[PDB]
């Protein structure tokens, strides 16, 4: 609940995002309390900056500090969402097929932002509308639908769960998953026998075997 | 030799500690050189003299006794960088190119012999490669002493001691490590200072990684030591040569590769922008003869010539070709003989030969004995050939031409070579 | 020979990636090819015409022959092939495009989309409608935050946090926002990263 | 020089497992005796480099890197195998096809 | 798929002969194509013709590029081998043909070749010469990406 | 659309990250400010060490209102035990601050006059420890297999430079092999 922690989780989310091959859940509970918090301090600093001129017929430092800080954290999330919108641009179709299907969790108000959902549907719409008056006129009857034929394929791709991601293993020990010799976690790849995993050492593997560790935040990326 | 230890310690301390703010230029020069497998280093003297004045004081004093202690000094460094333990790693060549003061060719007379001399001249022809030796084993004809001789450079006779004698030492060529050598021969530049006399040409030996670095005919600026060799031809009369360390070509002058089958990118862009011109043909026909007036049919004909044509390899072996031929024949003032000079410039690979060829090179493909000596039809294969006085050409090669232009191939039965090459010209 | 025009088209698509790669990225796409794709569309119309013709012919003459299947199979693939080309090209074109709409709009005070994208009219109007609709699409994202963004800019993090900008033949003074920087050719402003981000994208500032 | 012996015993094994060359040596030994019964062939056995990699890479890299120490023990081994052939009534030569390069 | 490398990879010709006769030749005045005719086909159409049939429509004769001479020559010196000359696509292509014909044997081979190039391509990842010219297009693209990470990290290293 | 890089981090971004690590300082000064994530501080006492985040130390160092402390692991006498321990375990990469490259760039630009014996020494040391370690990575990179690697203790910058390469040719390598069974 502390500010510092929300920030550490912001950074964590940012890294996990730029690393992974695919989209991650939209963390509204935090990102919204920060989107309120910055609206607060950006008003506050302009207020203290304006009140400062009244004592003027001293030290610009905490103001400069504050402002630089705000530039840094207003950069962070802007990288975040400017990235996620790109992965939405790449996965728009996949997500659509994920939405038409019942199981398991569709976009809702969670998997995407209430702001992002608009971006998604509108981009999707104007894209289909572009290709529609451009190359489909002139429309193949089988190719009317944008979806699997199958082959090849299309898109479908790319929920690619096998791609490699550098991962650094961190999390609180009980002394849950620690089987020795050093520590957690399993592993159990499908194709191969366990390594398994050691915590003070970064080990690159597929994204799929570790997705559950990612959920728990037991390994940073 | 504690002194050589003292010198080499200074060279290591010059490579490891050198700082241009803040990267270490040399130390990284080294790594980035061993990875590509270049096995060389280029020192910049200004940095050197900046670092210590002393080591440059000795290096301009007796270069040929020192420079190899610098080689071993640097390769002893690449041992600690490129690999780690607790092979094989040749001792790198150093190439040092620096400003100093240009010393023209005419002004080399003694007195600076064995003192590094920067200079400038146009290379005449490059001599065919031949190997010197670097590390060669040697066994005795009798006692069979196994001696590994590290030859350096810095000619050197073999040791006679383990009857036995006088010189019972054989070179084992199965274990001997070899390097390469070139022999440039350079004629000083025609601008200065020929006066009324033919310009002198000093013979130069490039070696290792500078070899084949320079196409003959390109202006260069050599650095190297200045030194003398014997070569019996008295008394005593030893003749002058310039060892090269290391060579640096002028920025522009066929540095290569001016002929890349792919070019760059922005070039495809602007080309594909030129393909979009309606007056493209028309504007090209205006490019060829800025100076030459009239003659529009010729003017266009050149264009359609340069661009080649349909080329078919279709079975059977008979292959039709491109592209055509052009006759400019007519009385003078036609500028045709100048126009050809122009085509010669434009065409990617072109050889202007009016003859009867000229001067000592036979009209195109030519048989010379040690093989094809390479000529117009040859040296200029796969492109444009420019001929003049077409009616004034010799008979025997006239046959060759007549037969060549249609089937693109000329057969040469002269002497011990019966070859059947290919002129796509 | 059958579907090869698409291979040549995507072969041409490749060179724009080459021009976006190293690169340097100035945009300046040569043109959208309407002609060659018109050839493709005439070829594919040919195809589907023979397809429905033969689809009529199986109903009468072919009488459900084992061979017939092939035409509806193989030639069908060809349709897909053109599609595989036509979209691959097209998405590539949208990738080179939307990013441009990203990094610069453009930027303060956008305040309108103008003079940008040297392609202009040379690029197809069908894409330009998509484009204007797309920057109209991103104006709403600009209008949700409230962050604030300021998103189009600052892809590269602030340091620290004051810089020095050297004028580059710009007039000026057009700096109305925040303050009248009073742009003046041959004048460097010891100004904070704030207005630098916004003004550097236009082309006024030069050295960061 | 027990290592030169090693090279010979090593190249021995390569022949007769697999035996794909041995039939050609036999063919050379037979054809000339057939000319002896009549009323010319150079004696050398072409070795495809192709096959050498399947057995030993260590001995494969050697023939390229340092042929002076390798070709002659392999050769003495080939003569040695030509003499165990049939029967009585020469250095030969290696060839090296390749698999270049 | 949308990337240019794949859709270009499908463009390559293969020597595949027909199992059956097919009147209505789309290639010219046959009209049918006689059985066991060897016709070069691009990969895109030829890919599912080997599946759909229980005898497939095409034999899938092994491409000259995969000739056992080649798969042998790449086991000697890959690093000096010129890939860009033969196809030029290899990994983009070979990856499809290994699945299509379901050949295990050469996996272990190409899986080796691509390590051996790369232990060389981390060597030109440090800041060409001639070698850059003989890479396969897609491999080449990875060289851009690496060289750019390095260059940029060096330009960040100082000022 | 992030354009560059995009899959790997930018060299700058990893400094943008590391500057979030706190380190001790020696303030010359004797508002508030709460800021957001700092938590610090009661007015800093001159000639008294305290723990604060990096980007602010750097910020207050440009104004030379504070003197940053040198990290205990940044020393030449300290580095010596580290290269000694590194030459002698050619396999493992030893123990790294994980930021050490980027702190080695950053703290040398400004803070340089604060270090005891900073000159021509430590840069010589870390440019070395950034040599044998790099070649050890390129010679440990021959053993590549899917899917596993031990990169053990390795810097963030070192990760970032070679990332596209490894996680690309792993995606050509593992891609045939998963798919050939």
């Amino acid at each position: 609940v502390s500010p510092q922690q929300d920030f550490s989780d912001l950074m964590k989310s940012w890294k996990n995002e730029r690393c992974s091959p695919e989209l991650l859940p939209y963390p509204h509970q935090l990102m919204k309390r920060l989107l309120n918090r910055i609206s607060m301090q950006s008003q506050l600093i302009e207020n203290i900056s304006m009140g400062f001129l009244d004592m003027q017929n001293e030290s610009k430092l905490p103001l400069l500090c504050m402002e630089t800080e705000l530039e840094r954290l207003k950069f962070v999330i802007r990288s975040y969402i400017r990235c996620r919108l790109s992965k939405i641009d790449k996965f728009s179709l996949y997500l659509r097929q994920l939405n038409e299907d019942e199981n398991s969790l569709i976009s809702l108000t969670d998997l995407l932002s209430k702001d992002e959902i608009k971006y998604h549907d509108t981009h999707s719409l104007i894209w289909l509308k572009l290709v529609n008056d451009s190359i489909l006129k002139y429309m193949p009857e089988e190719l009317q639908a944008i979806n699997d034929t199958e082959g090849s394929v299309n898109m479908i791709d790319e929920p690619d769960w096998n791609k490699f991601v550098f991962i650094h293993v961190n999390g609180p020990p009980d002394g849950e998953n620690e089987f020795g010799k050093p520590c957690y976690t399993v592993t159990i790849p499908d194709l191969k026998e366990e390594v398994e995993l050691t915590i003070g050492s970064i080990y690159v593997m597929r994204y799929e075997v570790i997705r559950d560790l990612l959920r728990d935040d037991k390994v940073a990326l | 030799d504690d002194d050589n230890t003292e010198i080499i310690k200074s060279f290591k301390n010059f490579i490891l500690e050198f700082r241009l703010d803040s990267q270490f230029i040399y130390r990284d020069q080294l790594r980035n050189n061993i990875l590509v497998k270049n096995y060389s280093l280029t020192v910049n003297m200004e940095h050197l003299i900046g670092y210590n004045e002393d080591i440059y004081k000795k290096l301009s004093d007796e270069p040929s006794d020192i420079i190899p202690l610098f080689e071993t000094a640097i390769t002893q460094v690449a041992k600690r960088i490129s690999i780690l333990s607790r092979n094989s790693l040749p001792t790198f060549q150093l190439i040092l190119n620096s400003n100093a003061n240009q010393i023209p060719l005419r002004d080399l007379d003694s007195e600076h012999v064995s003192k590094i001399v920067r200079l400038s001249g146009i290379i005449i022809s490059t001599s065919v490669l031949s190997s010197r030796a670097t590390y060669l084993s040697i066994m005795c004809r009798n006692c069979r002493h196994t001696t590994s001789i590290t030859i350096n450079n810095f000619t050197v006779s073999l040791p006679r001691s383990c009857n036995c004698g006088p010189d019972p030492y054989i070179i084992i060529h199965e274990s001997s490590k070899f390097i390469d050598q070139q022999f440039l021969k350079l004629q000083e530049i025609p601008e200065l200072v020929p006066v009324g006399e033919m310009p002198r040409n000093l013979t130069m030996t490039c070696d290792r990684y500078l070899t084949n670095k320079v196409i003959p005919g390109t202006r260069v600026t050599i650095v190297g030591i200045y030194s003398i060799y014997n070569s019996k031809n008295g008394v005593a009369i030893r003749t002058p040569y310039i060892k090269i360390l290391g060579i640096q070509s002028d920025v522009e002058t066929s540095s290569i590769w001016n002929s890349v089958t792919m070019f760059t990118e922005e070039e495809e862009e602007e080309f594909l922008q030129l393909s979009r011109n309606p007056k493209l043909y028309e504007i090209l026909t205006n490019s060829i003869a800025p100076s030459i007036f009239g003659n529009e049919d010729i003017k266009k004909a050149i264009v359609c010539l340069l661009m080649g044509g349909s080329k078919k390899i279709l079975p059977d072996g008979m292959r039709l070709r491109g592209d055509i031929n052009v006759l400019l024949l007519g009385d003078p003032g036609t500028a045709k003989s100048q126009l050809l000079k122009f085509v010669e410039k434009v065409s990617p690979i072109a050889v202007y030969t009016s003859g009867k060829g000229s001067s000592a090179a036979g009209l195109t493909a030519s048989v010379q004995r040690d093989y094809l000596e390479g000529g117009a039809m040859v040296l200029a294969d796969g492109g444009v050939v420019c001929i003049d006085e077409f009616d004034k050409m010799r008979d025997e090669d006239r046959v060759a031409i007549h037969e060549a232009m249609e089937q693109q191939t000329i057969s040469i039965a002269k002497a011990g070579i019966t070859t059947v090459l290919n002129s796509r010209t | 020979m059958y579907g090869d025009l698409g291979n040549k088209l995507v072969l041409e698509a490749k060179r724009t990636k080459q021009l976006y790669a190293r690169s340097n990225q100035d945009v300046n796409l040569p043109m959208y090819h309407e002609d060659i794709i018109r050839n493709i569309l005439k070829e594919v119309s040919n195809l589907r015409k023979n397809t429905e013709y033969l689809k009529e012919q199986q109903q009468l003459g072919m009488l459900d022959d084992k061979v017939a299947k092939c035409q509806y199979f193989v030639t069908l693939l060809c349709m897909e092939r053109n599609k595989r080309c036509l979209l691959a090209y097209q998405r590539l074109r949208t990738d080179i495009l939307d990013s441009m709409a990203w990094n610069n709009n453009g930027l303060d005070l956008m305040s309108s989309i103008t003079f940008s994208q040297q392609d202009t009219n040379n690029l197809s109007h069908q894409e330009q409608e998509y484009l204007k609709e797309y920057c109209d699409l991103i104006t709403d994202l600009k209008s949700g935050d409230l962050v604030d963004i300021d998103l189009s800019g600052s892809l590269v993090p602030p340091s620290d946090a004051f810089i020095d900008v050297r004028v580059l033949k710009d007039a000026g003074e057009i700096q109305t926002e925040y303050g009248v920087f009073n742009l003046i050719k041959d004048s460097q402003f010891f100004v904070q990263q704030s207005d630098v981000e916004r003004l550097i994208q236009q082309g006024y500032l030069q050295l960061i | 020089d027990a290592v030169f012996g090693d090279r010979v015993r090593r190249f021995q094994e390569f022949l007769d497992t697999f035996t794909s060359y041995r039939d050609s040596v036999r063919s050379i030994q037979v054809y000339n005796s057939n000319n002896a019964a009549n009323y010319i062939l150079p004696h050398r056995i072409i070795i495809s480099l192709d096959d050498l990699r399947e057995f030993d890479r260590s001995f494969w890299s050697g023939i390229l890197v340092e042929p002076a120490y390798f070709i002659p023990p392999a050769e003495k081994a080939l003569t040695d195998l030509a003499d165990s052939m049939d029967d009585v009534p020469h250095p030969w030569k290696l060839s090296f096809k390749g698999s270049f390069g | 798929y949308y990337d240019i490398d794949d859709v270009l990879a499908d463009g390559t010709e293969f020597p595949c002969k027909f199992q059956y006769d097919i009147p209505g030749l789309g290639y010219n005045p046959g009209r049918p194509i006689t059985k066991n005719t060897k016709l070069s086909l691009p990969l895109w159409l030829a890919r599912i013709l080997a599946i759909v049939g229980p005898v497939p429509f095409v034999e899938l004769l092994p491409p000259d590029m995969f000739s056992t001479k080649v798969m042998n020559a790449i086991k000697t010196d890959p690093v000096a081998l010129d890939l860009h000359s033969i196809n030029s696509h290899f990994f983009s292509l070979a990856i499809k043909w290994i699945m299509l014909f379901s050949e295990k044997e050469l996996a272990n081979v190409v899986s080796e070749l691509l390590l051996q190039r790369a232990q060389e391509l981390n060597h030109h990842a440090s800041s060409t010469s001639t070698f850059l010219l003989k890479l396969e297009e897609m491999e080449k693209e990875i060289y851009k990406k690496s060289h750019e990470s390095y260059k940029d990290t060096k330009r960040w290293m100082f000022k | 659309l992030p354009a560059h890089l995009q899959q790997t981090f930018s060299p700058e971004e990893i400094q943008f990250i590391v500057e979030n690590e706190p380190i001790k300082i020696f303030p010359r000064i004797t508002w508030q400010l709460i800021t957001t994530d700092d938590k610090a501080l009661n007015n800093m006492v001159a000639m008294r060490s305290t723990e604060v985040v990096l980007w602010i130390a750097l910020l207050l160092k440009q104004q030379s209102k504070c003197s940053i402390v040198a990290p205990q692991w940044l020393t030449t006498k300290e580095l010596d035990r580290k290269i000694q321990y590194e030459k002698t375990h050619p396999d493992r990469f030893s123990e790294l601050p994980w930021n050490w490259l980027v702190l080695a760039r950053i703290l040398f630009n400004k803070a340089k006059d604060d270090f005891h014996d900073p000159i021509h020494e430590l840069r010589g040391k870390i440019q070395d420890l950034r040599e044998i370690r790099q070649i050890k990575v390129l010679k440990g990179l021959k053993y590549l297999n899917e899917s596993h690697l031990q990169l053990d203790n390795l810097s963030l910058l070192e990760i970032n430079e070679l990332r596209p390469f490894i996680t690309e040719i792993m995606d050509k390598l593992r891609e045939i092999h998963t798919a050939s069974l």
